[PDB]
């Protein structure tokens, strides 16, 4: 999650301006989103043309 | 010899780093070398920096 990156994220979910103005602001949340049978409410897209 | 296709390793997700220098992963589809040799061995985790 930066400008200039690339990965199955950065395109095919979120990508970013190269010009990018702002802050990325990040925290762990493995006390509140992982759960144990783990959480699958939560999808990313693997593939795209 | 023969025809390379990096997209295959670049998009597969098992690897831990894909740094290229010089170049980059997207490009290497629309070139080509007259030889490519592979550089293969065991380091430390902590010694994939150096």
């Amino acid at each position: 999650i930066a400008p200039g990156q690339t990965g199955k994220i950065a395109d095919y979910n979120y990508k970013l301006p190269d010009d990018f103005t702002g802050c990325v602001i990040a925290w762990n949340s493995n006390n509140l989103d992982s759960k144990v049978g783990g959480n699958y409410n939560y999808l990313y897209r693997l593939f795209r043309k | 010899n023969c025809v390379a296709d990096y997209s295959v390793l670049y998009n597969s997700a098992s690897f831990s780093t894909f740094k290229c220098y010089g170049v980059c992963p997207t490009k290497l589809n629309d070139l080509c070398f007259t030889n490519v040799y592979a550089d293969s061995f065991v380091i430390r985790g902590d010694e994939v920096r150096q």
